[PDB]
RNA sequence: CAAGGUGAACAGCCUCUGGCCAAUGGAACAAUGUAGGCAAGGGAAGUCGGCAAAACGGAUCCGUAACUUCGGGAAAAGGAUUGGCUCUGAGGACCGAC
RNA sequence: GCUUGUGGCAGCCAAGCGAUAGCGACGUUGCUUUUUGAUCCUUCGAUGUCGGCUCUUCCUAUCAUUGUGAAGCAGAAUUCACCAAGUGUUGGAUUGUUCACCCACCAAUAGGGAACGUGAGCUGGGUUUAGACCGUCGUGAGACAGGUUAGUUUUACCCUACUGAUGACAGUGUCGCGAUAGUAAUUCAACCUAGUACGAGAGGAACCGUUGAUUCACACAAUUGGUCAUCGCGCUUGGUUGAAAAGCCAGUGGCGCGAAGCUACCGUGUGCCGGAUUAUGACUGAACCCUCUAAGUCAGAAUCCAAGCUAGCAUGCGACGCCUCGACCCACGUUAGGCCCAAGGGCCCGUG
RNA sequence: GACGGGGCAUUGUAAGUGGCAGAGUGACGAUCCACUGAGAUCCAGCCCCGUCGCAUUCGU
């Protein structure tokens, strides 16, 4: 018989399985569409979730009550110090689709990013990459380099970047080995995109060139693992009564008669987090620069000398010394994750997406508790 | 900044995003700067009497 | 209006804060909210409900009349991120047009109700 | 047979004499259990049903309705108080205890 | 399971009503298996018999929401009909209910199936064991399909299914592709439009735009809230170490506050672009002046397919790094057209 | 790496010494005040840096 009332189900099956991810970084599965008249730039980033805080701006917004009046957000810290560029992809079409054309790698490789390629890397001889340093010094290498170039300028049909972290920046994270992506080009033509990813052969490449202020951006990461979960908080299902025996925590009828099987739409428990997701329009409230002014806590109504990093540091992450961004709202994963930005696939045209940010107070408060200073000269001062 | 609060109970700075505003019947807004601070003068403890807060160090001083 | 905690779900009791004679409230829906299964109504400051008198006049008892909440206890952010509630919670007895029934308002009020209702604005000693 | 303290008390809780650490051990803290807790705002809307839980609770003072077989109801209901310290008074035997 | 009388739903005729806006008597044709009967085919070396709670899918005979056609459609509202199952369909009083009937909210509170879904999921209020009352019946023991009250709800470690977790498949690692499978957003309000269109008047819309909210989903913890054996700090009862200081026991002695972590519509953030079409309205246009159709076209949706998002051991694939029996033969394109009228040809020591 | 130092945080002012502070009693005496926003704890999944350490396989 039919169910006696209706409500909608719990959960979305769209995200199925609910498994753990077989990647820890991000992972770009489409990059924007590639505009040939626009100049050539980068389409992603990577970086790393500091911590967050809260900042008081001052609203404009023609027809809402926030208008003209001050309001208090959220904001996530996000070190992004800049890329360097080692090499370049190339792929072709195909009837079955992408295909990689040829890669061409720089000579000079650090060896954070030479410790990605190694499962020991003390253990090892550490070879990898050394002969084919080789083909910069002779003259017949040097050949096979600009052949492989002018491939990539007569048969393919997208160019990417092969970029890597400069990890050990942030020592907090205590890990020598760089994480490594590939990063569409997306503008110019083909020659163009080849030209202007070699010229960054070994050459560091700031969040700026990427993105801007006020800009609405994609945010890829892998959640938060939270092991072995039952169907009460993996699906978000309703408890039994206090009297139901064997416990209450289940579905209690998890199918009919017929079919005579369990089906995949039924909550059942198993692994809750540490999940793939692409979590779209979170905007950019502020880009800050090492050695620049934008790098402090201070605005232009807060004149007070802070930093960026809160009273004692970001909580399990340290100190943020590189550039950063300050993204509205919260954002995938544990403090430490790497995250990957990604350009926007859709148009933003619309009052949020264009709405200026103008901030007025940043708290630099303690984080590990009640804190009650900005920064640690004015508790000094407070007790004498 | 400068449009910055005091704690009604414990007489300490609160800054902009904080704050536990009450409101008793008689119309008065009370401004807590925690949780601390707010479930005192909950129990009905004088801040007169707890060593930490603003009022005593000004009587004892 | 923006979104607020709610803090009086359905057979919550709140205090009359006008003149009209009723000494309680006893909340039997909230007005403009579909529902979900097993979930209670629930107001907040500022929403028009269906009440009934258990306290108070003989002639107001055994009816059901319109009411918005002024007050809460449940605390609620605003925008500003400061977290406000009051001492008790409490209404006032109000016609489906918006019209306060009493003349006079006892204690304060919130600002979130004085937008909405311009008459219970009129009526107030005190927008907090 | 049956000790000391608290206390009205062979209540509960701690201790002395005497007796025991025998109940397979080690590593780790997933789901679901079992046993035991807390939870903002609301307060039975849950459920056949307040099931379960929570609230009450000792002592002292005040005060206590209908009804009644005049014995009760009655600890009805409803209020107030209670720590520590320094003292003070009263109550005895031929110096003492509460 | 068969049947479909009865139950429910849908048609044909057109006497009438107000012929076919909407209805429709007298007749007459069907469909369906959420009614009840009829039957007795399966099951009596047992398929756990009501109802509700929970949870997922499915249907359409569509209640609301999207797009339309009609009116006895001025507006507002309402009614009839079409394409449509994408998304919703609620909180309560009495009752064991199913069914019902009222209160209220709402865009709306549509109808149903899945062994009358679902008891090794629960519950056990009802039915229906043994105790016991009452009424009626019986000489009686006892009966009642009448009422009432008290009455044990067992087992999964097996196979599969489902949810997650490792993993071989001719070195090892990094970066990739993407067949295929899943899928998601939803509804309402305020303001402006506007007291405008319309209307004698009373009344009284809407598009665009803007700002919010509901239901759902996916995250997250800056703040607020919750959580304590941080046994972190403080206070405190009884005992105990000759006192004091310092502790300990009372399985967490108790109380207050309590970071961290976890976590709440009880907190915060975010949730998506193109193509093809349905219904319908049209263009051109014959058949045969006309004609949305015959050929040929257009616009078109809460629709579909993509895209995006999730997975990807698809025994699929790419790039890069590092080394212990003569098997002879390449045109595109069209058949209401490019000599052809099939390789039914041509080539080749075809011969040792 | 182990300590340690600093930052940050929680609780709420330690022990000890001293006081012509202290109801009163015949030296006692709850408590109060000063040293003293003191003392204690703080990664175990917080942040930043003087003392001491540091076997089994695989060939495309
Ligand atoms: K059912
Ligand atoms: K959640
Ligand atoms: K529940
Ligand atoms: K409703
Ligand atoms: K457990
Ligand atoms: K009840
Ligand atoms: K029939
Ligand atoms: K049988
Ligand atoms: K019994
Ligand atoms: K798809
Ligand atoms: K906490
Ligand atoms: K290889
Ligand atoms: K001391
Ligand atoms: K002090
Ligand atoms: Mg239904
Ligand atoms: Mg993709
Ligand atoms: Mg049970
Ligand atoms: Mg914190
Ligand atoms: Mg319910
Ligand atoms: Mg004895
Ligand atoms: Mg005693
Ligand atoms: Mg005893
Ligand atoms: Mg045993
Ligand atoms: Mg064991
Ligand atoms: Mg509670
Ligand atoms: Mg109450
Ligand atoms: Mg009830
Ligand atoms: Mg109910
Ligand atoms: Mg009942
Ligand atoms: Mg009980
Ligand atoms: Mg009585
Ligand atoms: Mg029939
Ligand atoms: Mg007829
Ligand atoms: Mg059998
Ligand atoms: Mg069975
Ligand atoms: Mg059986
Ligand atoms: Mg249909
Ligand atoms: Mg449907
Ligand atoms: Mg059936
Ligand atoms: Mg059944
Ligand atoms: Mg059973
Ligand atoms: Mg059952
Ligand atoms: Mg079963
Ligand atoms: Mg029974
Ligand atoms: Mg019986
Ligand atoms: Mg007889
Ligand atoms: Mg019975
Ligand atoms: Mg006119
Ligand atoms: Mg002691
Ligand atoms: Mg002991
Ligand atoms: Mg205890
Ligand atoms: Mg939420
Ligand atoms: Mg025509
Ligand atoms: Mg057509
Ligand atoms: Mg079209
Ligand atoms: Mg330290
Ligand atoms: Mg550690």
């Amino acid at each position: 018989s039919h169910r006696k009332f209706e409500h909608p189900r719990h959960g979305s099956l769209g995200f199925l399985p609910r498994k753990r991810c077989s990647r820890h970084r991000g992972k770009v599965k489409s990059f924007p569409k590639d505009d040939q008249q626009k100049p050539c730039h980068l389409t992603a980033f990577l970086g790393y979730k500091a911590g967050m805080t809260h900042i008081v701006r001052e609203v404009e917004k023609p027809g809402s009550k926030l208008h003209k009046k001050e309001t208090c957000e959220a904001v996530t810290i996000i070190e992004t110090p800049p890329l360097v560029i080692v090499g370049l992809v190339a792929y072709v079409k195909t009837p079955r689709g992408l295909r990689t054309l040829n890669s061409v790698w720089a000579q000079h490789l650090s060896e954070d990013v030479r410790r990605r390629f190694y499962k020991n890397w003390c253990k090892s001889k550490k070879k990898a990459f050394t002969k084919y340093a080789l083909k910069y010094d002779s003259d017949a290498g040097k050949k096979e380099i600009q052949l492989q170039l002018e491939k990539m300028k007569k048969y393919a049909t997208i160019v990417r970047v092969i970029a890597h972290t400069q990890i050990r920046k942030m020592k907090g994270l205590k890990q020598k080995k760089a994480h490594l992506m590939e990063i569409q080009v997306n503008g110019g033509t083909i020659a163009d995109k080849v030209d202007y990813g070699y010229k960054f052969f070994e050459k560091e490449v700031p969040v700026e060139a990427v993105f801007q202020k006020d800009e609405m951006v994609d945010i890829i990461g892998v959640t938060k693992g939270k092991g072995y979960e039952g169907v009460v908080t993996r699906w978000g299902v309703t408890r039994l009564p206090r009297k139901t025996h064997r416990g209450l925590r289940k579905v209690a009828c998890i199918g009919a008669w017929h079919p005579a099987r369990v089906s995949y739409t039924v909550a059942r428990a198993g692994q809750n987090g540490y999940h793939h997701r692409t979590e779209m329009n979170k905007k950019i409230y502020k880009m800050g620069k090492s050695g620049q002014e934008s790098h402090e806590a201070c605005t232009e109504f807060d004149r007070t000398e802070k930093d960026i990093t809160p009273m004692g540091g970001f909580p399990h992450y340290g100190v943020v010394k590189g550039d950063y961004l300050m993204i509205k709202g919260c954002c995938v994963g544990p403090k430490k994750r790497v995250v990957t930005l990604r350009q926007s696939l859709l148009k933003q045209t619309s009052r949020l997406a264009l709405e200026e940010i103008k901030l007025k107070f940043i708290d630099t408060s303690s984080k590990f508790g009640h804190g009650r200073f900005q920064t640690t000269d004015e508790k000094q001062k407070f007790y004498g | 900044v400068l449009k910055t609060e005091l704690c009604r109970f414990s007489g300490q700075k609160i800054y902009p995003g904080k704050g536990i505003r009450f409101i008793r019947s008689d119309s008065q807004v009370f401004l807590f700067a925690n949780s601390k601070c707010k479930r005192y003068f909950h129990n009905r403890l004088k801040p007169a009497k707890l060593c930490w807060t603003a009022m005593y160090r000004k009587q004892h001083k | 209006k923006f979104r607020m905690s709610l803090g009086l779900p359905v057979a919550a009791t709140v205090n009359c804060a006008d003149n009209t004679g009723a000494k309680n409230l006893y909340i039997i829906s909230v007005k403009g909210i579909k529902g979900r299964l097993n979930r209670l109504p629930s107001a907040c400051v500022g929403d028009m409900v269906m009440a009934t008198v258990k306290k108070g006049k003989p002639d107001l008892r055994k009816k059901v009349m319109p009411a918005v909440i002024v007050r809460q206890r449940k605390p609620w952010r605003r925008k500003d991120g400061v977290f406000m509630y009051f001492e008790d919670n409490a209404g006032v007895i109000v016609n489906p047009k918006g019209e306060m029934k009493g003349s006079a308002i006892t204690g304060p009020i919130g600002k979130e109700c004085a937008d909405l209702w311009p008459r219970i604005a009129s009526a107030a000693n005190a927008i907090v």
